[PDB]
RNA sequence: ACCGAUAGUGAACCAGUACCGUGAGGGAAAGGUGAAAAGCACCCCGGAAGGGGAGUGAAAUAGAACCUGAAACCGUGUGCUUACAAGUAGUCAGAGCCCGUUAAUGGGUGAUGGCGUGCCUUUUGUAGAAUGAACCGGCGAGUUACGAUUUGAUGCAAGGUU
RNA sequence: UAACUUGGGAGUCAGAACAUGGGUGAUAAGGUCCGUGUUCGAAAGGGAAACAGCCCAGACCACCAGCUAAGGUCCCAAAAU
RNA sequence: GACAAUGGUAGGAGAGCGUUCUAAGGGCGUUGAAGCAUGAUCGUAAGGACAUGUGGAGCGCUUAGAAGUGAGAAUGCCGGUG
């Protein structure tokens, strides 16, 4: 192989989902959180158990 | 390393607002109104490609009534003697005959009269 | 494939016609006199320019209604002043302008539009038999 | 043939100089010395001086006939605003536009 | 960040009242000259793959290369003073592209430095071969010394 | 009370139609024949109605 | 001399001569297409098809396959964050009737 | 595989300065002529400012916070249009007039007709007379570290791995 | 033509009207609380003047083609004076 | 070739567009790069070219890698201007 044709084994990499870009995505705004409640909020959610 | 937002909002805005051309005074100046006024061109055109075969439609009948009735027929009456007589000339292709050539349409409508 | 006539002003011919409303009810005359100024009886009609003829209506005064309306059939109006309403019946208004009793009931049967009003405006009607447009040679119209 | 000449910087709102300039627009050079003279107006002397100049420029650098010269084209733009302060009641300080105006004047022999 | 920059610590104006958005600090985000949210921060991007694997993946250059006809084996070099122009006219008599590989058993410092300033020439020993050089090079040129003892090796 | 919505550069202009001056009241001086101000003595020949002021 | 034709699932009035633009016939430019579905023949002489006229045909040369301007279908729902915007180019044939039968 | 003048230090510049506060203390804005200063002799209008020539220069349309020079916003001229009309300002249809292009079943304008109560947020439901935005520009929000789990990938395999 | 099992990721826990079986209220409420269905929510298109929730009907895109639904056919305004 | 599906908020899944930087390869540029402006251009979308003017020295393209990667709203911050 060659470093001008560098490929990665198929399947072995995936583009990370970025929240918060805008609506086509399906994830802007709320970024896939719904509205309101703890649940929403930066940091929120209750513990584990 | 760092991005700078660039060139690219400038780019995109001024699509829109190439796009807003001709429209009243800010809504073909300012990239929000312009924005906004775009979006709702686009929902206006589709409704209206849709709504244009109805207006369409609608004039040819009417003018296909015009004629029928100058031809002592309505046009319930005529399209039903049409229909029975087997001929598929539609409202558009009817009226424009009307319109061009009065003597075909007067054979049309005794082809109709005799079907009824 | 677009294929249909348009009509414009190059290609219009707008005819006089003359109807008589002696013995005639209000609202029948009205609403065939309204077609003929839409231009509505011709095949050429063309929604946003006006395809209509000119109507003459004669012996307006000899206009007739139906049951109670004479008496019972109130115009009202408002004046744009408080208290400003002011009302007339339908055989009042026969009696002392039945050119505009035909008019207003032919023009409530027109668009509320620039070319509707235009249209409306080629209407004229005269309480007795004779009118004054005997240069622009009117045909005589019979209705239905 | 044209001469042109410009006041850059003049300390006068350009809406103001505008006035002034919408009376001398397209007129004879003669007639317009004499409507900016008995104009008055705060922006009127430092017109005719603008204007002036133009004939002067040329008479000098195009020998045009200055006789013959239209104002042909003559109109502000907006120069840099110094911004000042009022002080107003309650210890609130609202804003002073002092706006200046790019005086520009073409006159024309009309060939 | 916003705790890193300068200043800040006050409220800039009181919570109500004033008609203006409530702000907690000049030095937030949204504030021109305010902390950054997020951004780089040091860190290593090194990771580490099992050995079989390094293994391999120097075989898998090193075969690439033979199978692409790039391997050329040199009985040795006789360089007893570095000499660019002398390995130049070694390189040009062994017909070798633009880039070049030079592998020697050991580190051989004049050979080394007379190919250091060539373009495109890169030497290593057999224990320093690497991926990236292998890959990097159109063309391999290994001493027979050094060749044994990579085949040894790996 | 202040403006419900700003006032566009239309209707801005619109208003400003009639906010103008005139061209002053002049006519030629009968002496000199520069420019002066219709019953006003004429600045620069000092004259009016024939006469040195 | 005119013709009704039937063609893209649509009527066309042609006279020859004519330039037409119809739904993209299966054809070549510079080719013959022949249409054979006339429903009407105006004129001098009148035929009236029950639906179409026995026999009768309308032939024309193919000028152009090509794509109509570009419409933008773009629709939205307000505050739903919802919205799609596609992009259309309706394929065409430009053809030239040569003869009426 | 750090920033590149709203970034990067608060501070690229005479900055812990200016400025604010009794004080502790808080705390900015502000880079770019040109290769060379060759930084516009001289003439002209003007008190000056400013300008028009002339000249230097590849360029002054590089002339002093002097590379480039977007938008808001302000002007001048003009092709089409508008003073009987009820307008979320467009859209679909459409004469007339004026043009002539990345040459495409072109471009600008628009008599007149049909349809048509912005956007965001929040709501059971918002044209909403609920919230937010004067406009334009820039800046402005799921990141990284270390653990856990799951999936894909790859090596080796009763072994795998430091 | 689904159904189930295991595992990764969620959101939701303010609901509304209409019809109908009921409680409560006064066989009051666009009231309130349950049962059943539909629609809205998250649904544009046609009708009901306008009118989330009613009636018809579920928009992949284009067409100046045809048949129908509810509802309509004197004129506004398509179709029976 | 056939014929089946393709309204949609929270939300799940997939495929992509564009920005800066890096590596390798291959290219452009004072016979004029980026940027800016205009245009009747191309693609199913994000978006991509070409021409001309301005500008005056840097910048594409391909494959892969990495992120301070995309704004219209926060009575958002700063500047400019209504
Ligand atoms: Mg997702
Ligand atoms: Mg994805
Ligand atoms: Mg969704
Ligand atoms: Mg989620
Ligand atoms: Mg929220
Ligand atoms: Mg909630
Ligand atoms: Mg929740
Ligand atoms: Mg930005
Ligand atoms: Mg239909
Ligand atoms: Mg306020
Ligand atoms: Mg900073
Ligand atoms: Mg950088
Ligand atoms: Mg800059
Ligand atoms: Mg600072
Ligand atoms: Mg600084
Ligand atoms: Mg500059
Ligand atoms: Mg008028
Ligand atoms: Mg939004
Ligand atoms: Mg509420
Ligand atoms: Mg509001
Ligand atoms: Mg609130
Ligand atoms: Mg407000
Ligand atoms: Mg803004
Ligand atoms: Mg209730
Ligand atoms: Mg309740
Ligand atoms: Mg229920
Ligand atoms: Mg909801
Ligand atoms: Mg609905
Ligand atoms: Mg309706
Ligand atoms: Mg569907
Ligand atoms: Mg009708
Ligand atoms: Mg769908
Ligand atoms: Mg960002
Ligand atoms: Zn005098």
């Amino acid at each position: 192989m060659k470093l001008h044709e560098l490929k990665p084994a198929e399947g072995s990499r995936k583009e990370r989902n970025r929240v918060g870009r805008g609506v086509a995505t399906g994830n802007g705004k709320t970024s896939g959180r719904g509205h309101k409640g703890q649940k929403a909020r930066s940091g929120g959610g209750v513990r584990p158990g | 390393p760092r991005v700078k937002g660039g060139t690219v909002t400038r780019a995109r805005r001024k699509k829109t607002i190439k796009l807003a051309k001709g429209y009243f005074g800010s809504k073909h100046t300012l990239y929000k109104v312009a924005k906004q006024q775009v979006m709702k061109s686009g929902q206006y055109a589709f409704r209206d490609r849709r709504q244009r075969k109805r207006d369409f439609r609608k004039l040819w009948i009417t003018r296909i009534n015009a004629a029928a009735r100058q031809h002592e027929m309505s046009y319930s009456r005529l399209m039903n003697g049409l229909k029975k007589a087997g001929i598929d000339i539609n409202r558009k292709m009817l009226s424009e005959i009307a319109i061009s050539d009065e003597k075909a349409f007067a054979q049309l409508v005794t082809k109709a009269k005799d079907a009824l | 494939m677009r294929q249909t006539f348009m009509a414009n002003e190059s290609n219009i011919e707008r005819k006089w016609y003359v109807i008589d409303a002696e013995g005639q009810t209000l609202g029948r005359l009205s609403s065939e006199v309204a077609s003929i100024l839409r231009g509505k009886n011709k095949v050429t009609y063309t929604p946003h320019v006006d395809t209509g003829d000119y109507v003459i209506v004669i012996n307006a005064s000899k206009i007739e209604f139906t049951g109670n309306k004479e008496t019972d059939k109130v115009y009202y109006r408002h004046s744009n002043h408080p208290g400003g309403i002011k009302s007339i019946t339908a055989g009042e208004l026969r009696r002392t302008n039945p050119e505009r009793l035909i008019e207003n009931s032919i023009k409530g049967m027109l668009p509320s539009t620039r070319l509707g009003e235009k249209q409306g405006k080629k209407l004229f009607v005269y309480g007795g038999a004779e009118h004054p447009h005997a240069a622009q040679q009117p045909e005589n119209y019979e209705l239905r | 043939m044209e001469a042109k000449a410009v006041a850059r910087t003049i300390r006068i709102a350009p809406r103001k100089v505008r006035l002034v300039l919408d009376l001398i627009r397209g007129k004879n050079a003669a007639e317009a010395i004499a409507i900016l003279k008995l104009t008055n107006k705060a922006s009127s002397p430092v017109i005719e001086k603008v204007l002036m100049s133009a004939l002067a420029n040329a008479e000098h650098n195009y020998d045009m006939n200055t006789d013959e010269l239209v104002v042909k084209e003559a109109y502000a733009n907006e120069g840099p605003t110094l911004k000042r302060f009022r002080p107003r009641a309650q210890g609130r300080a609202s804003a002073i536009n002092k706006r200046t105006s790019h005086i520009t004047i073409v006159v024309s022999d009309g060939k | 960040n916003r705790s890193a920059v300068s200043g800040g610590g006050r409220k800039p104006w009181k919570q109500k009242g004033t008609g203006r958005a409530r702000q907690g600090t000049i030095r937030a985000p949204q504030w021109r000259g305010g902390g950054i949210v997020f951004g780089p921060t040091p860190r290593s991007y090194a990771y580490k793959m099992p050995k079989k694997m390094r293994r391999l993946a120097l075989r898998s250059a090193l075969s690439f290369k033979a199978q692409e006809n790039g391997l050329t084996v040199v009985d040795a070099f006789n360089f007893e003073a570095p000499k660019t122009k002398e390995f130049k006219n070694v390189l040009s008599t062994l017909e070798q592209p633009k880039k070049v590989l030079v592998v020697t058993e050991n580190e051989d410092v004049n050979v080394e430095l007379s190919a250091r300033n060539i373009p495109g020439v890169q030497v290593t020993t057999a224990q320093g071969l690497n991926v990236l050089d292998i890959t990097n090079a159109d063309s391999l040129v290994i001493t027979e010394a050094a060749a044994k003892k990579v085949e040894e090796v790996l | 009370a202040v403006p419900k919505r700003r006032t566009s550069k239309t209707r801005k202009n619109k208003r400003r139609t009639h906010f103008k001056i005139s061209v002053p009241g002049m006519t030629e001086c009968p002496n000199c024949g520069e420019y002066k101000l219709s019953h006003r003595v004429c600045k620069n020949c000092g004259s009016y109605n024939g006469e040195e002021v | 001399m005119f013709a009704i034709i039937e063609t893209g699932g649509k009527q066309i009035k042609v006279e020859e001569g004519q330039e037409i633009f119809v739904e993209k016939l299966d054809v070549n430019e510079g080719d013959t297409f022949t249409f054979d579905k006339v429903l009407f023949v105006g004129g001098d002489s009148v035929k009236v098809g029950a639906p179409t006229v026995e026999g009768a045909t309308v032939t024309a040369t193919v000028n152009k396959q090509g794509r109509g301007k570009k419409i933008t279908v773009f629709t939205y729902k307000r505050r739903k964050n919802s919205k799609r915007k596609k992009g259309h180019r309706q394929p065409y044939t430009k053809l030239t009737i040569d003869k009426i039968n």
